[PDB]
RNA sequence: CAUCCGGGUGUUGUCUCCAUAGAAACAGGUAAAGCUGUCCGUUACUGUGGGCUUGCCAUAUUUUUUGGAACUUUUC
């Protein structure tokens, strides 16, 4: 469907993420999934309090994976 | 490959005894030898005991509960 | 061989039903969906306080239905 | 069934969430997981606001659906 | 299929034995909000229909304050029942 | 969804990994499966006292794993 | 460079045969037309009949729809 294949369409670009933990992070995929599964790389971690860090590879799980973000040109993709 | 299968059937063979965590109850343990199992993660634990340190003592349970199986 | 069949006879009707959350919503019904997706018109929607919404839309404990309806009826296939 | 979904396509809806939040934007995409992605997305946690763009929220954090506006034209 | 042979050997068979008696069945649920009520049928999920409800629970503002409601029919779906007593009145 | 992930380069390597409870061990990632079970060896884990053990993990409370060398 | 024998597409007109009531009625104008306004034929909510553009075609036991929820308390 179109909510599936329109993040395959993103990869490459940076996209942002929400998850049932509550923490936010931030980077340049490389690899999406069927599941919603992620692959970024140069994330940019942010919690609810506010602390920022960096990790540098990260796998994500569909089911944690809330709400995400995609490019905006990516909006004249067709479906 | 070491499948999470495969490692699972060296466990009831060896009879080696196996902690068991909580799904989102840290504070509780698990322990004992499983003799046989299940495809969904069921546990047939023998020798059932509940791990400050206050041990309490055939125990059977849910694989949707179970956090990490760790031998020794 | 579901009760899901009979409640998309129960369109039309109102109701208030509780979710999940636990929000309270009265409106009649306009179609039930074979996962429970229900459509709801001239609604009055509670949480805060009662706010009315036209046309709203897993998390529903139960409707609570009008006991003007014959239940037998229904209950057939 | 899927009828009452693709009716409300190219329209401005107000989703409430599973966590509270309430994102506004029109809708682009419906999928059989009640996965929706959304153009145009403002949140309301609350007397506050949030910009974001294009999102894709799924289905088990979504609660329900409620149009605000009518379709553009 | 095979839901046919369980349904009346199965614990869900006493959901018909209670039921086809018109038995009441106290279910206590999700909420923290037991149900009293009459059932009239129910499925695999346990998706049951009452006739007469009556729940009973405790609140605070703080003491204890049990408090009553009738409701006449309710299709509570089943994913928050977490037990239903099938109490016999004999 | 059947087609486990490629952890296979990092596989015999070092591991940070994210678990959950805010919990934390360091071991060599030995096999992997089709719901992102690992198997650990030499672990480690990270209170500030670290015990060695020499595991098994689960994979659904695993959030992620990282790389101590890069 | 010409001539000659032939050709295509479009438009309006005309002729032939068949059909007919129909509102093919009225008025503006161009190089062309319902080009434009009024206008009417079935007629926009139903029941019987045809066809599909259709519902995706049916998963309570790990990544979405059979619940890891419930409940308590403080700080502003």
């Amino acid at each position: 469907g179109i909510p599936v294949k329109l993040l395959n369409e993103a990869q490459g670009h940076i996209v942002s993420l929400e998850l049932t933990t509550g923490a936010t992070y931030r980077g340049k995929l490389v690899e999406s999934e069927d599941s919603m599964n992620v692959q970024l790389r140069d994330v940019i971690a942010t919690e609810p309090q506010g602390a920022v860090t960096h990790m540098d590879q990260i796998f994500v799980r569909g089911s944690q994976i809330k709400f995400i973000v995609v490019p905006d040109l990516l909006k004249n993709a067709p479906l | 490959m070491v499948p999470p299968i495969n490692c699972i059937f060296n466990f009831l063979q060896q009879q080696t005894p196996v902690t068991i965590w909580l799904f989102e109850q840290i504070g509780i343990r698990i322990k004992g030898k499983i003799v046989g199992f299940d495809e969904f993660m069921n546990v047939v634990i023998d020798e059932a005991v509940e791990i400050k340190e206050d041990v309490e003592k055939k125990i059977l349970l849910k694989g949707d509960n179970i956090t990490l199986i760790t031998s020794a | 061989m579901k009760l899901v069949n009979f409640l998309k006879k129960l369109r039309n009707e109102q109701v208030t039903i509780e979710l999940k959350n636990g929000t309270t919503v009265w409106g009649t019904l306009q179609s039930v969906s074979p996962q429970m997706n229900a459509i709801l018109t001239d609604v009055k929607l509670t949480l805060q306080q009662p706010t009315a919404s036209d046309n709203i839309a897993n998390t529903i404990r139960q409707i609570i239905l009008p006991d003007s309806l014959n239940l037998d009826s229904l209950l057939v296939d | 069934h899927s009828s009452r979904l693709a009716n409300l396509i190219d329209y401005k809806l107000r989703v409430l969430t599973q966590d509270g939040r309430v994102y506004i934007g029109q809708l682009m995409a419906f999928d059989k997981h009640m996965n929706l992605v959304l153009n145009e997305c403002i949140e309301e946690r609350v007397v506050e606001k949030r910009v974001l763009g294009l999102t894709i929220l799924r289905g088990e954090q979504i609660l329900s659906t409620v149009v605000e506006d009518k379709p553009l034209l | 299929e095979l839901e046919e042979f369980e349904f009346k050997h199965g614990p869900m068979s006493l959901i018909n034995d209670a039921m086809v008696t018109r038995t009441p069945v106290i279910i206590s649920l999700r909420n923290n909000h037991k149900i009293i009520a009459r059932v009239k049928a129910f499925d695999r999920h346990c998706n049951m229909v009452l006739e007469n409800v009556k729940e009973l629970w405790t609140e605070k503002k703080k003491n204890v304050i049990n408090r009553e409601r009738f409701i006449s029919k309710l299709f509570l779906r089943g994913d928050s029942v977490i037990v239903v007593l099938k109490t016999p009145v004999e | 969804m059947v087609s486990t992930p490629e952890l296979k380069k990092y596989m015999d390597k070092k591991i940070l990994l994210n678990i959950n409870g805010s919990r934390k061990v360091a071991g060599i990632l030995r096999g992997y499966d089709i719901f992102l079970n690992v198997v650990l060896d030499d672990a480690m884990e990270i209170n500030a006292n670290n015990h060695q053990l020499g595991t098994v993990i689960r994979g659904n409370s695993i959030i992620s794993l990282e790389a101590l060398d890069a």
